[PDB]
């Protein structure tokens, strides 16, 4: 689950 | 999982967090550093014991940030394993 949030940050950034 | 609802589900979390603390950018950095910290306390070859870290800590650090504003906390909690009740 953390993988999605952690990765999400990179997406937006 | 090419683009499951969970994927956009996560993006929405980070986004809302950004738009929320638009005035306080420093908040965004911290949150990311939290999830990031998790990764740090994982590598280093063999996981030799030395007060590592996991989901439990991340939940606390993020909770510490969004103090009082448990609104966003609710979202983060959804991903993390639900406790009692």
């Amino acid at each position: 689950n953390i993988q999605m949030l952690l990765e999400a940050a990179d997406y937006l950034e | 999982e090419s683009d499951s609802v969970e994927f956009n589900n996560a993006i929405s979390y980070v986004n809302k967090i950004k738009t929320r603390f638009l005035d306080h950018p420093e908040i965004y950095r911290s949150f990311l550093e939290i999830l990031h910290t998790y990764q740090k306390e994982q590598l280093h070859t063999k996981g030799r014991p030395f007060r590592g870290m996991s989901e439990e800590e991340v939940f606390t650090e993020v909770a510490n940030l969004f103090r009082g504003q448990e609104d966003l906390l609710s979202e983060f909690g959804q991903f993390l394993p639900e406790a009692k009740r």
